[PDB]
């Protein structure tokens, strides 16, 4: 089999930037070379056919080129929609395979979190759980530190973390933390804090609230 | 690196 | 408008066998090859097979001998079994079309359908309420917990509301069991006037659940 290796593993641009992906092949392999789109829970769309070749309803600011088994393809102005992981794949030899891809990933300006929390539901205690969860929404970049407290004491180990891909406009993340209790730990205590750290945030923001009101 | 089901994106 | 619509996610035991439904739509089966792909952690994305006009069938070297491609013209249907599946079969398996008849191009994919393969039973999720409380802008949501296998849908006011919306990608628990949620924020002017539901469907339990989402 042909093995296709994609460089880099990540890209990182700015917006309007150009930017190039490389799929290497192990043999030549003439111009017999696709490349792929896959943004957030879809499925591969067909960018470039046979290392040049545009494709129909596909941007122009996308393009390829090379020949033998060194490949490019370029996005000469990228936007935020571009946010993505980019295939290659090779049929000039059966059976047709795939490179690893190579993911893009766009820079933006600093952006706070607007911090959320959100105590459990009295219909998730009737099932002797809770859970409380914090939301960080729409932030830049991706590193940020939840601490949960109860009653002042540091929690550890009793809560996960959920982030989403880049958002395909303004190019923010979103991060969720739960916490999770049995409603008898949960009925033990009343302070439940959630302190969020961040680059855009001068000081740890602290959002808060008393089992009850 | 590595394909994550939950997302259909690479992750690591 | 050519569509490729296949069957959904579900669970398959171990060492038992899968089974995927790609219906077509926009082109004939008699005029065009359907190629099975599926996209894995552990070996990406990987071509498995190809059924063509005529009925003829290509398996990938590795699948030559638990893969059988078959199809019914007439109901525009291409039909994808492989047996003995372990637990790095574990999946999204998509049927393709190419451009031309003959090719490789995959010009037009199916939505992909999620294979479990586990020992462990389908269970149907909890939805509980993320309620928004006391700068003119609240955040609410929806927690879908306990579920297996991946994955659930969610959507927000049957589909209308989709602008603010962040669903989080699964997590698993300790218990073996998924859990997310799914936010959205909203004007707070809005919260006496409209309201806010979240569709949760989890396919693999036939679970559909509508959760009305009120300050409280």
């Amino acid at each position: 089999d042909i093995l296709l290796t994609q460089s880099p593993v990540i890209l990182s641009v700015s917006p309007g930037e150009r930017v190039s992906f490389s799929c290497r092949a192990s043999q030549s392999i003439g111009t017999n070379i696709h490349w792929y789109q896959q943004r957030t829970n879809g499925s591969p769309r067909l960018l470039i056919k046979y290392a040049s070749e545009s494709i129909s309803g596909i941007p122009s600011r996308f393009s390829g080129s090379g020949s033998g088994t060194d490949f490019t393809l370029s996005i000469n102005s990228v936007e935020s929609e571009d946010i993505a992981d980019y295939y290659c794949q090779q049929n000039n030899n059966w059976p047709t395979t795939f490179g690893a891809g190579t993911k893009l990933e766009l820079k933006r300006t600093v952006a706070a979190p607007s911090v959320f929390i959100f105590p459990p539901s009295d219909e998730q205690l009737k099932s002797g759980t809770a859970s409380v969860v914090c939301l960080l929404n729409n932030f830049y970049p991706r590193e940020a530190k939840v601490q949960w407290k109860v009653d002042n004491a540091l929690q550890s180990g009793n809560s996960q973390e959920s982030v989403t891909e880049q958002d395909s406009k303004d190019s923010t993340y979103s991060l969720s933390s739960t916490l999770t209790l049995s409603k008898a730990d949960y009925e033990k205590h009343k302070v439940y804090a959630c302190e969020v750290t961040h680059q855009g945030l001068s000081s740890p923001v602290t959002k808060s609230f008393n089992r009850g009101a | 690196g590595q394909f994550d089901l939950s997302t259909r994106r690479l992750k690591g | 408008q050519v569509q490729l619509k296949q069957s959904g996610p579900g669970l398959v035991q171990p060492s038992q066998s899968l089974s995927i439904t790609c219906t077509v739509s926009g082109f004939s089966l008699t005029n065009y090859g359907v190629h099975w792909v599926r996209q894995s952690p552990g070996k990406g994305l990987e071509w498995l097979g190809v059924i063509w006009s005529g009925g003829n069938t290509d398996y990938n070297t590795p699948f030559t001998s638990r893969l059988s491609i078959n199809k019914d013209n007439s109901k525009s249907q291409v039909f994808f079994k492989m047996n003995s599946l372990q637990s790095n079969d574990t999946a999204i398996y998509y049927c393709a079309r190419a451009l031309t008849y003959y090719d490789y191009e995959f010009a037009y994919w199916g939505q992909g359908t999620l294979v479990t393969v586990s020992a462990a039973s389908t269970k149907g999720p909890s939805v509980f309420p993320l309620a928004p409380s006391s700068g003119g802008t609240a955040a609410l949501g929806c927690l879908v917990k306990d579920y297996f296998p991946e994955p659930v849908t969610v959507s927000w006011n049957s589909g209308a509301l989709t602008s603010g919306v962040h669903t989080f990608p699964a997590v698993l628990q300790s218990s073996g069991l998924y859990s997310l949620s799914s936010v959205v924020t909203v004007p707070s002017s809005s919260l006496g006037t409209q309201t806010y539901i979240c569709n949760v469907n989890h396919k693999p339990s036939n679970t559909k659940v509508d959760k009305r989402v009120e300050p409280k």
